């Protein structure tokens, strides 16, 4: 119901995701995308959409 | 300056893209 | 006088509804009684043809139109002589008495300047500059300098002249350079980018439009929503995605232009879809931007197809930078396009050397081409050798 | 017409609502300016508890 709360909700949505994105980037890259969505815990389309935006 | 100004295309105006709105509901 | 040229511009090309020309005809019929539009009123049928251009009762007698209010009558013929006698002949004898009695100097210069505005009401560009020519020698401060530019600025919007206008504005600024406020400076800047839209200078038109403020309103020369459209829409085609984030989508001004006037739907629907990386609904936003914004505006009809096609080239370019490859079912299907239409879009983009990518058929994999270690030391560096080789020996081979 | 021509403390009441106009407008230039004129006048004119705390 609050626009300011939802505006910061996506700020933490990208903040907590970035903390999870830094988990897969710390080891060596060139891995399978299907295993990336299992580590983060979201759908394959959701991970590819938000990661490409950054 | 090559394949740009006067040659143009003579497509991509109306009838081509107007059909694309119907394709979204056909899937 | 731009309010007449802006509305009557719909009389040229309307592919949607005739009522757009009928609603705009009310402004032409209302303003023609207060001020004579005769030079532009006759210029309607003498500009574009085979739409409304075949209807005239004076020069060539024929009727083809979707609007019947562009034809001459006995009322405009009588009012043509009445405006010439009342607004000119009556006020010309009063100024003539001031020249014979020798009263003041600058006051007599302002008399020809004030009278020169009546020549724009009756639509005489020849005597308008003649009255300002006598007051040009007596002009000192910016009071009489800008008023001369006002008539020259009317030549561009009212008479549709992109040549003799911008040449005179550069001469006035070189004479007395002050600038006053931002609105006096935008007249030397914002209008300069408007004339560049005709010759298609790409970024050279939008250089001074982005830095221009959204509070600029010249009334007769230009309106509030007119500059709001030319500044916001043109800045989207020019500035790349790096500048779209800190300027277009986030602005203290531009965000107030589309919020007040909802007929834009450009800096919002287009930029959010590019920021959210959703191209499924990004395509139909171009139709509402092309048909309801680009077409009805005057100076936005010069490019026509050069608008959307440049965005159709840059919409996939952003997706190519975020992935080393691409799928066919996610592009030629999920985006709303087809296989044959997508191949025609990207078919002419690659050979023009604007971007580079790889397309496949059996696998249907769209691969992104990257410069890797090439960058500017591969081509531009080799091209720089011959680029400075010809210009260096051009003046050296002729000796003296 | 509201500057020392009618009601002196009524300014902050106008600047407070004006700050909410540019806030929903996503304009930070006028919103910080309208509040600055209200915070500067806080030493000149005076407002009740609900207005000052807001």
């Amino acid at each position: 119901g609050d626009e300011l709360t939802r505006s910061h909700f996506n700020a933490l949505y990208d903040t907590l995701l970035e903390s999870n994105l830094c988990k897969i980037i710390e080891p060596f890259e060139c891995v399978e995308i299907s295993h990336i969505s299992k580590i983060i815990g979201l759908d394959t389309q959701q991970v590819e959409g938000k990661l490409s935006q950054m | 300056e090559n394949w740009d100004d006067v040659e143009v295309d003579d497509d991509f105006t109306n009838e081509l893209k107007a059909e694309l709105d119907r394709y979204k509901r056909e899937n | 006088n731009y309010e007449v040229s802006e509305k009557a511009f719909l009389l040229t090309q309307s592919k949607v509804s005739i009522e757009q020309r009928k609603e705009a005809a009310e402004f032409v019929l209302a303003k023609i009684k207060e001020e004579e539009m005769a030079p532009y009123y006759k210029y309607l049928c003498e500009e574009y043809l085979v739409n409304n251009g075949q209807s005239d009762l004076e020069h060539d007698e024929k009727s083809d139109s979707l609007n019947e209010w562009i034809k001459f009558d006995q009322e405009l013929y009588n009012e043509l002589c009445k405006k010439n006698e009342s607004k000119i002949k009556e006020l010309n004898e009063k100024i003539q008495k001031l020249e014979e009695d020798d009263e003041g100097e600058l006051e007599q210069a302002q008399a020809w300047i004030n009278l020169g505005e009546y020549y724009a009401q009756i639509g005489d560009k020849d005597n308008a500059e003649k009255t300002l020519g006598k007051s040009l020698s007596k002009a000192i401060s910016t009071g009489a300098k800008i008023d001369v530019m006002l008539t020259i600025a009317r030549l561009g919007f009212f008479y549709n002249d992109q040549l003799y206008v911008k040449e005179k504005l550069e001469a006035v600024n070189s004479m007395i350079e002050k600038g006053g406020d931002w609105e006096r400076r935008n007249r030397y800047k914002t209008y300069y980018g408007i004339h560049c839209l005709a010759v298609r200078n790409f970024k050279e038109a939008a250089k001074l439009l982005v830095d221009s403020l959204a509070t600029f309103t010249s009334i007769e020369l230009t309106s509030y929503e007119s500059i709001a459209t030319y500044a916001s829409v043109t800045g989207l085609f020019t500035l790349e995605r790096t500048d779209l984030k800190s300027k277009v989508i986030d602005s203290p001004e531009l965000l107030s232009l589309i919020s007040t006037t909802a007929a834009l739907q450009s800096i919002s629907s287009l930029t959010i879809s590019l920021y959210a990386s959703d191209y499924a609904s990004y395509f139909p936003y171009l139709l509402e931007t092309y048909a309801n914004v680009l077409i009805p505006c005057k100076y936005l009809n010069r490019h026509a197809d050069f608008f959307v096609r440049e965005m159709r080239r840059k919409v996939y370019a952003q997706l190519l930078e975020s992935y080393k490859t691409l799928s066919l079912k996610s592009m030629a299907s999920a985006f709303g396009v087809s296989v044959a239409f997508l191949d025609n879009d990207l078919g002419k983009f690659i050979p023009n050397k604007q971007l580079n990518c790889v397309i496949d058929r059996v696998n249907g994999i769209v691969e992104t081409n990257r410069p890797d270690n090439k960058n500017a030391q591969y081509h531009l560096l080799v091209k720089q050798g011959d680029g400075l080789l010809t210009k260096l020996q051009k003046y050296g081979a002729a000796v003296r | 017409e509201f500057k020392k021509l009618d009601d002196k403390p009524s300014l902050v009441d106008v600047h407070l609502l004006e700050s909410k106009v540019y806030h929903k407008l996503r304009n930070l230039a006028k919103s910080k300016a309208s509040l600055t004129a209200a915070r500067t006048a806080a030493n000149s004119i005076y407002c009740p508890t609900q207005t000052v705390a807001e």
